[PDB]
């Protein structure tokens, strides 16, 4: 949640920022739905794509992980200058770059990724494409060259009118903005906001609710893998502890701490969605 | 008389029968689960309320949107007299029986425990032989009660005393309906003819609800066995097992899905040719009603849909809608891939053939001519319109025609008007 | 461009 | 010769249905007409074979129709197909065997 | 804790009581009126 | 299809105190109200399905996986199995003075994986809507916050509504769980009439909830506090590693002591 994303479209030797860094997926998704009708004409420019991104990401703070995801389609790409200088600049700028090539295993993308520390992958099939993007959703593992930093952050509280338009404070949202009956504030901006988390439009400080941070703590508490016991192994628990269902197949797992027994669907759902051992919570 | 749903029958119920019909064992469960998604909440809410509440509360508890659905559902439950305004207090019998229905409040030796597939197969078999008798089969299962039942159901008529009963306009339309809808109309007619013949609808209908989950009931139950809706190994057993069809009952195609969960078999070509991968002569008989059959194989039949066979079907009373539906609901898996499943040329041709059959619309009426003035003509026309007796009008030509029945009223009025002199 | 006309897109028969 | 109560000609007394008729995509009528499941997995081979041995009557999207004729049979012999060769492959393709009236024909 | 554990075990001596002994229209109406737009529980 | 899971805070300390207090409302009558809700929920539609879970300080237990009395076997058997399963939990339970906080996160976890199992076993021909009704009564624990947040986001991710029907203690995270998941939260003042709230407010499903008027959700105070003092503050300093709200700048974060640099 505290992250932000941006999108760039590159065609006819030009690179255009479809949407700047923001916390609103709906805005990006709205631009994507519109982009479905894009001209799809000309040749792209990796150099101009990266430089336009770098000219934006260079002004970013040091504590934030600056990154770029490249969906490369046409293996040919025009460039106005030697990409190696730009690559060296990306390393210096600490911008993590990872390329995804569709039907192509390109040299520049290979060196760009591995030299910058990122990864270059190629779409094997639709499942590989889904898997690769799913993998990129994970936060990047910190490199030995990466350093940590603190960040000042704002935790405002949503406020509403007392009762059905009484003791209200008429105002419009900062996001043709409509009137705001209730919304969050900022101790410095004192401007009311309808959607969180967002960066201050004035102070340049991130405003966020405490649950949004906890939504990331599973990364800090990686769940230990449950040992596999595909055979029945005389386990008297016919019913799977997680789903209270008789195990229909020779695939079973047991916890390393609470020693409870879970079927493959429970273990997958636990590791994929719940990220916690039900018995360990006890 | 195409009573396509329960709601029509529900309206055909008086308080003097509703109260008795509102029994604790099954009616409350059956009725409640059939009520709209909205009214079910309010009925459950007031199940513990002994004092009425104003309609404004129910109205304000619903948004401006969906208020029409709330009003409509209110109209149904008020039409069902489930509650009284007394100013929406539930009927004591309904509330009490609904309360008991939530918890309830009988056993013997084991049964043959016949397999559920076997029960549904002979049930389908029983329904099939009923349809084999319904169609023009040279030989089929018969029974005096079955025959008169289908006859009083308006499905068949005997042309000559002693000759086998033939199919009626409704019967042909009925034959093409899907099994659940087809069975529904039969159940409805049986119920109506039951009360007509003196069978207490209250008890048998409540029993139908129970099957979905006295001598009159025994007689009725015997017919249900003959319909294959219930299994009884021997007439002496006091216990019976409801078949899938009886369990489905008034659930309709919305419950557990439509009868489409069956292997498709009709293939329709752009040259009006049909290929139905079937051995069951009932399907052949139905196909023969509107298509010219050409060849028969052990597992398939070849036919062609011609003007002759279709216009003959339309003349008999069938509609292109039923034909298109009968094909679509039976369409073979292979043609399910194309969209639409049926070829547009075929569907359009069939529709166009029926629309040709009714190019001329015939309507009985009485025409008055030579109106001495446009004023009195328009005055009489306004009266005909006010009475809804008008059939057609052309004021520019100063003419109008009215229904023969309504004509007597304008005849009287015209004489009254003329007798003002 | 060059899309099919309405009379070739849908059934013109009233049904 | 044989007709049911309906106008369709019936051939139960003329030919049987083979054990794997579902895999076999063709039928042989005693009057010389032939049908072929255009959606069958072996349609390609059956189409070529029927174009070689029979006269096409209708070729709609799901089921083609052909009929045998002396001329079409001569054409089959004109490509070196023996009576046993066409019979053996026809029987193999036919899900309902080959009617003796057609075989002697 | 011990008293609550023992007292609740003896409280579990009666189960499946009568719905009409469990609830009453006075209690039910009080809830509905409280949830009515003018009631204590309906904020608007 | 509608799947309703009922979670009962059967904590013997609070319910025992209420029994010792001679409270009008009691766990038995509460379980009985839950029984009526479960029955009436299934009674509302053929496709409706349900599950019930009760929680204890030590663990949580599921209450749910002829026609002798003239009524349907499913309802009758559901009543009997629920009563027998709750009695087994109450009878087969240890006594411990050191542990009194009621378990909730583990109960929700089992429910969610159960719902997921059902979400796979259900035929794709029909869509299944699932909701969890939490009936809290006894005090929560700070240790449950992390684990409760995990299940809260999982439920939101998997589109499960968390409906809270609080009896006494109002957990700040519970009123957050419903809001995050879009479920409703209410605290009944008239515990003996709990069933009326269930049938009027909690009985309608999301589709019905949209087409209906219900009291607006209580305002949720999304408090934030530094992990050093646990004091409510508007500005906190987090780090891109520990992601923990600290009171003020430090060269090393006490939770990790990583080598931050002055700035
Ligand atoms: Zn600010
Ligand atoms: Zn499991
Ligand atoms: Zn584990
Ligand atoms: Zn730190
Ligand atoms: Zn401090």
């Amino acid at each position: 949640p505290i992250s932000q994303i941006g999108i760039i479209v590159t065609k006819s030797k030009r690179a255009e920022k479809l949407t700047e860094l923001s916390g609103n997926p709906r805005k990006h998704i709205t631009s994507l739905k519109k982009a479905v009708d894009m001209t799809c004409h000309g040749e792209p420019s990796l150099y101009n794509s990266l430089s336009i991104a770098m000219q934006t990401l260079k002004h970013m703070p040091g504590h934030t992980s600056r990154e770029v995801l490249i969906i490369f389609s046409s293996l040919t790409t025009c460039d106005p200058s030697n990409i190696y200088d730009l690559i060296k600049t990306l390393k210096a700028a600490k911008i993590r770059v990872s390329v995804i090539g569709l039907s192509a295993e390109v040299r520049v993308c290979t060196v760009l990724a591995r030299e910058t520390g990122g990864t270059y992958h190629v779409i094997l099939d639709e499942s590989h494409y889904k898997e690769l993007l799913t993998h990129h959703v994970s936060p990047p593992p910190a490199s030995s060259s990466s350093e940590c930093s603190l960040i000042r952050m704002g935790f405002p509280q949503h406020t509403i009118a007392s009762l059905s338009d009484q003791d209200a404070k008429p105002s419009f949202s900062m996001a043709e903005p409509g009137l705001t009956l209730g919304g969050y504030f900022c101790p410095q901006c004192r401007a009311k906001y309808c959607e969180l988390p967002v960066e201050c439009k004035i102070c340049g400080l991130t405003l966020v609710s405490a649950p949004h941070l906890a939504r990331s703590y599973h990364h800090l508490f990686p769940l230990d893998a449950f040992q596999e016991i595909p055979l029945e192994e005389y386990n008297g628990e016919r019913f799977c502890y997680g789903c209270q269902g008789e195990l229909k197949d020779q695939h079973v797992y047991v916890c390393a701490v609470c020693q409870n027994v879970f079927c493959v669907d429970c273990d997958v759902f636990v590791h994929d969605s719940l990220h916690c051992c039900p018995g360990c919570i006890h | 008389l195409q009573c396509r749903n329960l709601q029509e029958f529900l309206g055909g119920l008086s308080p003097g029968v509703l109260d008795r019909l509102y029994g604790h064992p099954a009616t409350c469960l059956a009725v409640f689960r059939e009520l709209p998604s909205l009214a079910k909440n309010w009925v459950m809410r007031m199940l513990f309320l002994e004092q009425p509440l104003p309609q404004a509360a129910v109205a304000l508890w619903v948004k401006k949107e969906f208020s029409k659905a709330q009003e409509e559902s209110t109209g149904l439950l008020s039409g069902l007299r489930i509650w009284h305004t007394q100013l929406l207090i539930l009927n004591p019998i309904f509330r009490q029986n609904l309360r008991i229905a939530l918890l309830g409040g009988q056993l013997g030796p084991d049964k043959h425990a016949r397999d559920v597939p076997s029960l549904d197969k002979y049930a389908e078999e029983r329904w099939e032989v009923v349809l084999h008798f319904m169609v023009g089969s040279p030989s089929a299962a018969v029974s005096q009660d079955l025959a008169q039942l289908l006859s009083q159901a308006g499905l068949m008529k005997s042309t000559e005393p002693g000759e086998p009963p033939c199919i009626t306009s409704a019967g042909f339309q009925f034959l093409l309906l899907d099994t659940p809808a087809q069975l529904w109309y039969f159940m409805l007619q049986y119920l109506q003819t039951a009360q007509s013949r003196g069978m207490d609808l209250v008890e048998i209908l409540s029993f139908l609800f129970q099957l979905s989950f006295s001598d009159s009931l025994l007689n009725f139950l015997q017919h249900l066995r003959e319909f294959g809706l219930v299994f009884q190994r021997k007439r002496k057993s006091r216990r019976y097992y409801p078949t899938r069809l009886a369990i489905n009952l008034s659930s309709g195609v919305s419950g557990a899905g439509g009868t489409v969960h069956q292997p498709g078999f009709i293939v329709v070509e752009t040259n009006y040719r049909l290929y139905a991968y079937t051995e069951s002569e009932l399907q052949i008989a139905l196909i023969a009603l509107f298509s010219e059959m050409l060849y028969r194989f052990p597992n398939m039949v070849v036919a062609q849909v011609t003007r002759e066979s279709v216009q003959q079907a339309i003349a008999s009373g069938i509609t292109a809608q039923q034909i298109i539906h009968f094909l679509r609901t039976r369409a073979h898996p292979v043609m399910l891939k194309q969209t639409p499943v049926l070829p547009p040329t075929i569907t359009d041709q069939i529709r166009l053939w029926e629309l040709e059959r009714d190019r001329l619309r015939f309507t009985e009426g009485v025409l008055y001519n030579q109106f001495l003035s446009q004023v009195d003509f328009e005055l009489l026309l306004a009266h005909a319109r006010e009475l809804g007796v008008l059939v057609f009008e052309n004021s520019a030509k100063r003419l109008m025609v009215v229904t023969p029945a309504g004509h007597s009223d304008v005849k009287r009025f015209w004489k009254r008007q003329k007798h003002s002199s | 461009a060059k899309e099919r006309p309405i009379w070739l897109r849908e059934s013109t028969v009233q049904g | 010769t044989k007709v049911d109560e309906y106008g369709a000609k019936d051939y139960r007394l003329q030919m049987p249905l083979k054990d794997d008729h579902t895999s076999r995509p063709l039928w042989v009528a005693p009057d010389g007409h032939i049908f072929l499941e255009a959606f069958s997995p072996v349609y390609k081979y059956a189409q070529d074979f029927l174009v070689a041995i029979a006269e096409p009557v209708c070729r709609p999207t799901h089921v083609h129709e052909y009929k045998l004729t002396a001329y079409s049979l001569y054409a089959a012999v004109s490509v070196g197909l023996q009576t046993s060769d066409i019979t053996e492959y026809l029987r193999k393709l036919s899900k309902t065997g080959v009617p003796d009236g057609i075989m002697q024909f | 804790i011990i008293n609550s554990f023992q007292s609740i075990r003896q409280e579990m001596e009666a189960y499946t009581p009568k719905l009409t002994q469990v609830l009453s229209s006075s209690a039910a109406s009080s809830t509905i009126t409280a949830l009515s737009p003018g009631g204590a529980l309906m904020q608007g | 299809l509608n799947l309703l899971v009922i979670v009962v805070d059967a904590n013997p300390i609070w319910w025992g105190k209420q029994a010792l207090k001679e409270s009008q409302f009691t766990l038995s009558k509460c379980i009985d109200a839950v029984m009526v809700l479960g029955n009436s929920h299934l009674f509302m539609n053929r496709s409706n399905k349900l599950a019930v879970i009760a929680s204890h300080i030590q663990e949580s237990r599921f209450l749910y996986p002829g026609s002798k009395d003239g009524k349907y076997e499913l309802l009758t058997s559901a009543n009997e199995v629920i009563v027998e399963e709750i009695k087994d939990l109450m009878t087969k339970s240890d006594i411990k003075g050191q542990h009194t906080e009621t378990l909730l996160a583990g109960s929700l976890a089992k429910a969610l994986c159960y719902i997921h199992r059902m979400n796979k076993e259900v035929k794709d021909n029909q869509e299944m809507k699932s909701r969890i009704l939490v009936i809290k009564a006894a005090e929560d624990s700070a240790l449950q916050y992390m684990n409760f947040m995990n299940v809260i986001f999982a439920a939101q991710k998997q589109n499960i509504l968390i409906d809270a029907c609080v009896l006494d203690s109002d957990s700040g995270l519970l009123q957050q769980a419903c809001d995050i998941t879009g479920g409703l939260y209410l605290k009944v003042p008239q515990m003996p009439s709990l069933l009326q709230y269930l049938l009027w407010v909690f009985l309608p499903d999301q589709d019905q909830r949209s087409q209906l008027i219900l009291p607006p959700p209580v305002h949720v105070d999304y408090r934030a506090a530094c992990f050093c003092h646990r004091n409510l503050i508007e500005i906190g300093y987090v780090c891109s590693v520990c992601l923990s709200i600290f009171c003020n700048f430090s060269p090393i974060c006490t939770t990790c002591e990583t080598a931050f640099k002055i700035s």
